[PDB]
Formats: structure tokens, C-alpha cells, sequence
RNA sequence: CGAAUGCCGGCAUGAGUAACGAUAAAGAGGGUGAGAAUCCCUCUCGCCGUAAGCCCAAGGGUUCCUACGCAAUGGUCGUCAGCGUAGGGUUAGGCGGGACCUAAGGUGAAGCCGAAAGGCGUAGCCGAAGGGCAGCCGGUUAAUAUUCCGGCCCUUCCCGCA
């Protein structure tokens, strides 16, 4: 039956993307949080 | 309902549920021209 | 300095590749942020051809394992590239 | 025995014999209503010690 | 109970079963010997021997018969010449079951042996 | 440390038990191999057929092709594989998308508002499974083909001539 994960790559690059992150305050402190943790991908990979 | 053990059943007592486990060897008798032995009433490997 | 022989690595080397050598199609790995046009003066250049026809395609590289150690090859691309009629390349002729 | 004790194999018998148990790899069966057990199969070290027959 | 019922069911319904019996024959009268499980050898036995008994009767009656099973002109052919010559001075047991010694593997299974008689 | 339905690990019991995932269904002969119900070929049988066939878009990401393999993965087996190792394979002015258009919405010189972070907003800009735009049919490889080849058509840009 239809399930929760839909993967659609565009809406992944528009919604959890660096340039998205990058547009507001919330998700620049994302961003400063993940590279401080030191992780190796700040953000959702998309093909 | 869904029925369940009461008691790790014992060392002791699964072992002996075992006692009629054990296996028994075939059936073996000698063979008509060759040397080697045969299961009675089959047709043997050597010699058919 | 981008000369040339930096578009140009090295020659492919399979049957499909040399299958094409007895038309006027000559088969090489260029790099990979090589452009259709630039190929073109690159081989002119480096074999002194005439050349007609480019067609690129990129071969993205095999991911392979060494045991827990788990990474891929890196990527290419690579240029068929259309000598002018009767034109060779005789560097390219040892089978 | 014959190959290396030099021991004769016309008389070879079974003297003593055993199975003492290996690590055993563990892998996942996957269930009804997301559950997932672990199954394990097991491993078997076999022995056969052979003397000879005095006859 | 089963009480005087025989014949076999073996783990299949009328149509499958059916159609193995005479698939078995075919394989039968083709090469002469054939390899099956002990059961369904035992159980082959006697459906040929009434299709090779009918080519014994040799009529078109008995052919068109025969052709229901069978259902192939040149296997029938073979049948009706060159196999029930054979058997003409011979009443019943036009074959014969033996086991062989080993059995499968990943299976068990006893195996058997069904060949045609001499 | 003996208990906290404690925490982490390891090993038991139930048990050689339940199951081994659609009741569309199998049989034989031959081949290969240390080893075959399970791989390959032939024959017969059975089941799909507005599909259980074939194309396209998502999404997936080498799974494709071929050689050598069977420890593990495969609910058995495996000599087989979507599995291990390795090598090869995806070719476009016209197919799809971009050097085109705008839609919702987004974003935003101007402007306006808000302790700060920010919120708004004209025009513009961005944005497509809409509008616009020139390739048909065969043949070729183990593996690509409106992409390579064959035949027969077409578009735009640049320069020249009338
Ligand atoms: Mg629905
Ligand atoms: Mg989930
Ligand atoms: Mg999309
Ligand atoms: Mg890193
Ligand atoms: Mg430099
Ligand atoms: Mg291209
Ligand atoms: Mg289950
Ligand atoms: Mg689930
Ligand atoms: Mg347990
Ligand atoms: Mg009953
Ligand atoms: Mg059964
Ligand atoms: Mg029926
Ligand atoms: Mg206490
Ligand atoms: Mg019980
Ligand atoms: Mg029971
Ligand atoms: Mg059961
Ligand atoms: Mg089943
Ligand atoms: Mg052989
Ligand atoms: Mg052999
Ligand atoms: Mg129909
Ligand atoms: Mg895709
Ligand atoms: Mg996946
Ligand atoms: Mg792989
Ligand atoms: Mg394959
Ligand atoms: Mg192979
Ligand atoms: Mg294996
Ligand atoms: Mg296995
Ligand atoms: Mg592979
Ligand atoms: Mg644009
Ligand atoms: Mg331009
Ligand atoms: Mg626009
Ligand atoms: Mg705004
Ligand atoms: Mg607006
Ligand atoms: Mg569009
Ligand atoms: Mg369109
Ligand atoms: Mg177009
Ligand atoms: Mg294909
Ligand atoms: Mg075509
Ligand atoms: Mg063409």
C-alpha cells in the first residue's frame, strides 16, 4: 500500500538542498552545526 | 491462547527425549559377482 | 599552459575501438571537461588531420572494493573522432 | 596412518571419533509485523582417530 | 481409510496425474528403459501394458485408441510394428521394475529402474 | 553485586519443532562437473495472453555484455545468478532538456513595514508532463543505436552573390 518515502529528486534538492539551507537563518545554523560535528555530507545527496 | 514452555526443559530431560534418536546402519548384504556389498534387493553399483 | 596534448590522454583500446579504425574512426580518451570543438583542433593539431565529424560520450567510472575500503574509479569521457576522407592516423595503426 | 605412521591399513579400526561444534554465523530472518529473528548456522569440527586392529 | 481403494494419488490432481502417466509412457516407448522413483515406476506398469496389449490387437480400433494418451502417429508406429512383435507369444508383464541402489540428493528419493521385458 | 521487566556481551530451552512466502504442474533423455530434483540442450505436459507480452516517464545507479569462480548472499541445492574478481559496453544540429516563452508559485532594482533575525512588493528575473522548434525506414554489435552505417529529406547561424 502506498508507503511514506515517494523519492522524487527534485523536491529533495529543493527542500533539504544547500542553497535552500543557505536562504534562511534556521538552515544556515544547520549547516554551521554539521560541519562543526565535522560530517561528511552537510546535506541530502541527490543524483 | 498462544501457548508457551514453562521451564528451560533440562539437560537431563532433553536428552533422554533423544534416547530413540539414534540412527541404525544400512541394510547390507555381499554382492553376486563383484567383491563389494549391496543394499538386498537393488541393483548394484558394480556389476549391475 | 592547455595544450592539445592535455585534450588528448590516450587512445582506447578494445575491439570496438580499432573496429572503427578501417572507417575514418579514430577513438581516444580526452579529458573530461573537453568540448566537441576543442577535440576537434586538439587531434588536428597532435596528428595534423583533417577532422570531420566529433561525437563524445562520458564513461563514468566502476566502483570497486579492496575490503572494507570501498571507493570507484575515476571518470571519463571519450571522443570518436572522423579523419578526413582517406586521412589516417599512423601512430594509431599498430594493432 | 599408512602414508605417514607407517601403520599398515589392513588392520586400520575406528579407535575414538567426534563432532565438537564450530563458531556458528548468525544471520537475520526477517518476520511478520517487522520482527526479525536470527537464525544461526552452525559449524562442525569432525574427528575420526584411527589405531590398528591387533590381529 | 482407503479399505480396498486402490490405485495412487501421488501429490496430484486428476488432470496433472493424468497427464503424467501418459507423459511417463511416451518416454516409455521411446527409449525402451527410463529412471523415476520407485513409486512412480511401480505405478507405470500397468498403463503400458494395456497400450502395448492394444498394439498386440493391432486394429484401427485399438490404434485410435491408443492415440488418446499417446496422442503422436510415430510414437504409435513404433508401438504398433516394431513393439508388440515383441510380445505376441507373451501373456502379460511386458515390463519389468527394478530399484537402483542409490537415491537422490537434496531429495532422498528411492529411485527405480522401467524398462520393456526380454 | 544475585536480583533493579537493570546495562553490554556470550551461550542455552522450546526442537531437529513451525516454517521454507500464492495449489499455474510437472516427466524423461542427453550434456557439463569432484559432486546435479535444482545448471545447459532436446522432447512431452501445464499456466499468462487489456498479460504474467511490448514500449515510455519516475525512481534506481553498472544491476547491462563476456571470461574465470562458489566462502558467503539465494529460505534446499547449485556446476547457476540480480553473487566474488576482472575486461569490455552507453556515440545525436533534427529524440529529451539547456545557450527559447511564459503558468501557479518563487524571487525581486523601485518602494513599503518590522527590537535584531526578518516580512512585504511594481517592473523585471526564475519556473513546465503547458506554448514554441528541423528525422523517417532499414542494417549493424556479446553488449548502443530516430545517436554508428545505408538510402531519401530538413533547421538555424555566419559570409558571399542575384
Ligand atoms: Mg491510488
Ligand atoms: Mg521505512
Ligand atoms: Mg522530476
Ligand atoms: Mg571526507
Ligand atoms: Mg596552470
Ligand atoms: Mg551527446
Ligand atoms: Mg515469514
Ligand atoms: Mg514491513
Ligand atoms: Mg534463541
Ligand atoms: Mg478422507
Ligand atoms: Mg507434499
Ligand atoms: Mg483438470
Ligand atoms: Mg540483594
Ligand atoms: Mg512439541
Ligand atoms: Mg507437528
Ligand atoms: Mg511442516
Ligand atoms: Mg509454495
Ligand atoms: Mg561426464
Ligand atoms: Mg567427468
Ligand atoms: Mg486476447
Ligand atoms: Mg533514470
Ligand atoms: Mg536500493
Ligand atoms: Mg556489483
Ligand atoms: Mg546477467
Ligand atoms: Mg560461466
Ligand atoms: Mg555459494
Ligand atoms: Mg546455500
Ligand atoms: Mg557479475
Ligand atoms: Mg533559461
Ligand atoms: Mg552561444
Ligand atoms: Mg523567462
Ligand atoms: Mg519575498
Ligand atoms: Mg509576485
Ligand atoms: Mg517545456
Ligand atoms: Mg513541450
Ligand atoms: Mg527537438
Ligand atoms: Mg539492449
Ligand atoms: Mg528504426
Ligand atoms: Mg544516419
Amino acid at each position: 500500500m502506498k508507503r511514506t518515502w515517494q523519492p522524487n529528486r527534485r523536491k529533495r534538492a529543493k527542500t533539504h538542498g544547500f542553497r535552500a539551507r543557505m536562504r534562511t537563518p534556521g538552515g544556515r545554523k544547520v549547516l554551521k552545526r554539521r560541519r562543526q560535528k565535522g560530517r561528511w555530507r552537510l546535506t541530502p545527496a541527490v543524483r | 491462547k498462544h501457548p508457551v514452555p514453562k521451564k528451560k526443559t533440562s539437560k537431563a530431560r532433553r536428552d533422554a527425549r533423544r534416547s530413540h534418536h539414534a540412527l541404525t546402519p544400512p541394510t547390507l548384504v555381499p554382492c553376486p559377482e563383484c567383491k563389494a556389498m549391496k543394499p538386498p534387493h537393488t541393483v548394484c553399483p558394480e556389476c549391475g | 599552459m592547455k595544450t592539445a596534448y592535455d585534450v588528448i590522454l590516450a587512445p582506447v583500446l578494445s575491439e570496438k575501438a580499432y573496429a572503427g579504425f578501417a572507417e575514418g574512426k579514430y577513438t581516444f580518451w580526452v579529458h573530461p571537461k573537453a568540448t566537441k570543438t576543442e577535440i576537434k583542433n586538439a587531434v588536428e593539431t597532435a596528428f595534423k588531420v583533417k577532422v570531420v565529424k566529433v561525437n563524445t560520450l562520458h564513461v563514468r567510472g566502476k566502483k570497486k572494493r579492496l575490503g572494507r575500503y570501498l571507493g570507484k574509479r575515476p571518470d571519463r569521457k571519450k571522443a570518436i573522432v572522423q579523419v578526413a576522407p582517406g586521412q589516417k592516423i599512423e601512430a594509431l595503426e599498430g594493432l | 596412518a599408512v602414508n605417514n605412521h607407517d601403520m599398515l591399513e589392513d588392520r586400520l579400526y575406528v579407535k575414538a571419533a567426534y563432532v565438537d561444534e564450530g563458531p556458528a554465523l548468525k544471520r537475520v530472518l526477517p518476520r511478520a509485523r517487522g520482527r526479525a529473528d536470527i537464525i544461526k548456522k552452525r559449524t562442525s569440527h569432525i574427528t575420526v582417530i584411527l589405531g590398528e586392529k591387533h590381529g | 481409510m482407503r479399505h480396498l481403494k486402490s490405485g495412487r494419488k501421488l501429490n496430484r490432481h486428476s488432470s496433472h496425474r493424468l497427464a503424467l502417466y501418459r507423459n511417463q509412457a511416451k518416454s516409455l516407448l521411446t527409449h525402451g528403459r527410463i529412471t523415476t522413483t520407485v513409486p512412480k515406476a511401480k505405478e507405470l506398469r500397468g498403463f503400458v501394458d494395456h497400450l502395448i496389449h492394444l498394439a498386440k490387437r493391432g486394429d484401427l480400433h485399438a490404434r485410435r485408441l491408443v492415440l488418446r494418451d499417446l496422442q503422436d502417429v510415430k510414437l504409435v508406429r513404433k508401438l504398433f510394428d516394431e513393439i508388440a512383435p515383441r510380445y505376441r507369444d507373451r501373456q502379460g508383464g511386458y515390463t519389468r521394475v527394478l530399484k537402483l541402489a542409490e537415491r537422490r540428493r537434496g531429495d532422498g528419493a528411492p529411485l527405480a529402474l522401467v524398462e520393456l521385458v526380454e
